């Protein structure tokens, strides 16, 4: 059985994200957001919502208190988000995948393109010399409509499996996704959060679907 | 290190700031003999003619020249006066009106760039040649007034005075005497002390007095030359600062030592050769009028108090 | 791509040779303000010049399509014309743009109203800054 | 656990802040505030509170002298502001975020805008030319409603901590925000300071109410 | 996008051209830079308003301060005949008759830029 | 296949060996800096100088064309600007890219518009980092 968890990803703040590999003028925007190379509108990788997601988790479930290695975290999140440790080894029951930006019709009718420009600077505190910076941040408001894959392989654990998923997302709304977190920028809010199954029909959807849907 | 006070401003002669808004001869001024001028508000009374005689008080209000300022409130049926702003007294001894700073809400108030821009002045007395890059003035924090009331406020009208008070044609509501204006300015005091400030500005207030002043008073004093009369040395306390109202050339340069006789001269050639005819020194300097009888106070010129916290 | 500037088709690869021999034009035979005195562009007026360009470049990176819309035309003609008003505002400015020929390449770029002239717009007044401050 | 510090910055000047990518025209305002690009809401960079906090703090934390880089701080700044040197890298446990406007329906029922042009010149004291310019500020009156979120990562130092962020905020009262703040502009003040929890109920939260609230 | 045959992308041209058109052919003294500034400085508060503002149709304080522009305009014509020579000259009122005729905000936004390349290049010779 | 650094051409076989003395002409004897004292360039610069390059590195060994496209030689002429405005902030970068003559290296690459040559230029700026790391670094 496989099940499909689905939802939003909405910006409240500007969550600059990730790295190009493009080339930047001089008086202009470095560290461009990453874009989905062939429509080249900006993108949430999996890997930066997976890597964030599973800290937040890594760090919550042990009691607060993180500094291992991520193959020394908990069963639980070695049961979702993988392991590689050398004997007792874990298939990753969450699949992620890179999260396109999905409401641009609705940020088109009020005529503002998809990304700004964030002017910043440092001051020198020795010699009170300035030194700006400009990057690129996504706007707030701009949903990201998301599905992530969870393979079911024993009833008897998926509903705990959820519920720690939830709590991941809640832990992951406050806080930021990706980028210049401290300073403004990253925060996000999941909404319109369900699960369907792939193909077939699960005995318990609904107790599932109430939790993400709480 | 870190000295706030509290700077209190009590004009003793008018003083007037910025605006930005040139209010025509027609535009929102009503005066006559009772002595105010209305400022009718902006946007609310073309909207009011948008519902009666639209094309027609458009071409009445362009062709009703040379008179709009009762004219055609008296005459047209618009005798009605309930677009008023705020009610401000005149000086009469005729148009273009200018405007004192307002924020969003329309209350006056000084903002704390043109005290600190006087206070510049004041303290560059000393070391003219006070370099593009300084250093004192990233730690003097002078911040914004209170809004002030709308009844400390009264239309002057502006006169300059060589050898008769001759009457200028523009109108600037400045501020009335004796109100007081609450600031707030700090600094660390490995640069700048008060005591420093106390003494820059009785340097400047005395180096503008001496040798340009009172020695273009002692000169061309007539029957329309002489509150007023000296007002330096009765009290050095309660010192002055001058907020630019229109004070003038000497007011705003301020290469004062040691030139005596080659800084009258060098002015007196720098404006007049670029600008206008050129007469002998010294120029003239600037009152204001107000009856009945006009006082002739000086633009400008004010009081300071300095109490910590 | 191709970009005539005044008798020189620049091309999307001799911008920067190109910008180097405009900025060493100016150097070596410098404006003279007919005052007599001792005079050269500043960095704050030209580095104002290229966030004028850049205002537009940062907007046309969002997109794919080789077809620049109008509003970005605008912009562009907006940027003519605030480089008209800057050039009238000082002799300087205005001996700086009719010698590294910043009116011929906006006209260009404004008559071919394609992303890559525009790019290789961007690079030639990017790179008449970086050899601006090189020198 | 993390903590939710909930607050009002309520303007009592200008302040000017940011810049934008949009043109200006010839005769105008030149540097206009920084918006939010959808809502066009003038707004308060996480990024300026920040570090003019860190300055704030670092300055009276160091007794007066700041001549260091943000990496030479006292640790009781650098594990809230974070840290970044090579070996001893602090997480921050505070995260800022991109402070709105919030009583744009208070200042359209006071019939007013949310900004305004202020006119500005220099004057030279040679010639007595004059340079005009003019700048886009907030009104004052203008509340700006944010939500710090504050790691409980350490129960031992979170009194001192709430302290310091106390101090941080009554250093913000005597001292402007950002733009040109030092000639008048960018004076702020504090309104409703409050904490509360994200998910749970910590024991101690009374007393750190009786920190903000003082 | 009409603003009078004044196309978004040639309102440069447009101007550049209405001026070329005005310092040949002269009038006897000529124009100060005060009086078009005084116009750009009327223009600009209103553009300043609706430069911030979110929907596309104007509101009637906008249009308003237009009319009030359009009554000013005609009082330093009515005044001054070098300033009704620029205004008949470089097509100034039919622009704002365009703009109380779309009440859009492009078209503003357009007219505003017509009336700032109008005095770029009056800066510009 | 050659590249003329200042006078002495570099080929396949012995670029390295002039990364590594051009580094020891650099180190041995580092940048004074006009305030006394003496400065050598930082890693975040030179490895930013090393990203300039592999961002075009990493379209090029992906071609088999011994002709370089003209979009590839665009970005070389754009290194070549970037690295000129980065010499002209600071001179400790313009005392590395004069010693470790960057920029006639990719003026020789820019004439000779071949396939050959930018991978030659490529593999000398990259040994250039590899002894940087090496000799004389903190590491």
């Amino acid at each position: 059985m496989k099940l499909v968890i689905e939802g939003t990803i909405v910006l409240k703040t500007g969550m600059h994200i990730g790295g190009s590999s493009d080339f930047s003028a001089i008086g202009a925007v470095a560290s461009p957001v990453v874009r989905d190379t062939l429509t080249r509108l900006p993108l949430i990788p999996g890997s930066s919502l997976k890597g964030k997601m599973r800290y937040l988790l890594a760090k919550e479930l042990n009691n607060g208190i993180l500094l291992n290695e991520p193959n020394n975290d908990q069963d639980e999140i070695l049961r979702l988000f993988g392991s590689s440790e050398k004997d007792k080894i874990r298939r990753a029951r969450l699949k992620f995948n890179d999260i396109k930006l999905s409401n641009l019709a609705e940020l088109e009718t009020f005529n503002v393109s998809s990304t700004e420009v964030k002017f910043e600077n440092t001051i020198n505190r020795k010699t009170a010399v300035a030194n700006p910076r400009q990057i690129e941040r996504v706007i707030a408001g701009s949903k990201f409509d998301f599905e992530i894959f969870y393979n079911l392989d024993d009833i008897k654990e998926v509903e705990k499996d959820f519920e720690n998923i939830k709590q991941g997302f809640d832990l992951l709304e406050f806080d930021y996704l990706g980028g210049h977190g401290t300073r403004g920028s990253g925060r996000i809010a999941f909404e319109n959060l369900s699960v369907i199954t792939a193909v077939g029909n699960f005995e318990k959807i609904n107790t599932l679907n109430e939790i993400l849907g709480a | 290190m870190k000295k706030t006070y509290r700077v209190t401003l009590t004009a003793l002669g008018p003083i007037f700031i910025g605006g930005g808004e040139k209010l025509k001869k027609y535009e929102y001024i009503f005066d006559k003999q009772k002595k105010v001028a209305h400022m009718i508000d902006h946007t609310k009374f073309t909207k009011y003619l948008l519902e009666k005689n639209l094309l027609d008080d458009f071409t009445s209000r362009v062709n009703s020249h040379f008179d709009l300022y009762d004219y055609l409130v008296n005459k047209k049926g618009i005798v009605f006066m309930p677009l008023v702003k705020y009610s401000v007294p005149v000086a009469q001894f005729m148009n273009d009106l200018n405007t004192f700073v307002k924020d969003a809400f329309g209350r006056p108030y000084i903002p704390g760039s043109s005290l600190k821009g006087a206070l510049r002045t004041a303290i560059l007395n000393d070391l003219k040649e006070d370099t593009k890059e300084n250093e004192v003035f990233a730690h003097l924090q002078v911040s914004d007034s209170e809004t002030i009331d709308l009844e400390n406020l009264k239309v002057y009208q502006k006169v300059d005075y060589s050898k008769t008070a001759k009457p200028l044609p523009l109108y600037r509501e400045c501020l009335k005497p004796n109100t007081e204006i609450t600031f707030t300015v700090s600094f660390d005091d490995e640069y700048l002390t008060l005591k420093k400030i106390q003494n820059a500005l009785h340097k400047t207030y005395q180096h503008y007095y001496i040798k340009w002043l009172k020695g273009g008073k002692v000169g061309e004093t007539l029957i329309k030359g002489v509150t007023f009369a000296l007002d330096q040395p009765s009290q050095n306390q309660g010192e002055i600062i001058y907020i630019g109202g229109g004070a003038g050339f000497v007011s705003k340069t301020l290469h004062y030592k040691s030139k005596n006789r080659d800084q009258a001269r060098n002015d007196s050639f720098d404006i007049l050769k670029q600008l206008f005819r050129t007469t002998y020194s010294k120029m003239r300097s600037v009152p204001d009028n107000v009856p009945t009888g006009k006082h002739y106070l000086e633009m400008g010129k004010a009081r300071i108090k300095l109490e910590e916290l | 791509t191709e970009l005539k500037i005044g008798n020189e088709k620049v091309n999307s690869t001799n911008f920067g040779d190109f910008a180097e021999k405009a900025i060493r034009g100016i150097n070596h035979k410098p404006f003279v303000n007919s005052k007599g005195g001792e005079q050269k562009i500043t960095t704050s007026k030209i580095r104002g010049i290229l966030e004028l360009v850049n205002k537009v470049y940062n907007r046309v990176i969002n997109t794919n399509d080789v077809e620049l819309s109008e509003n970005i035309l605008a912009d562009i003609a907006y940027i003519k014309v605030k480089i008209a008003y800057e050039s009238g505002r000082e002799p300087v400015v205005k001996d700086f743009i009719q010698r590294t020929a910043f009116t011929a390449a906006i006209t260009d770029v404004m008559n071919q109203r394609t992303r890559e002239s525009f790019l290789l717009f961007a690079r030639y007044v990017e790179s008449l800054i970086a050899y601006f401050k090189f020198y």
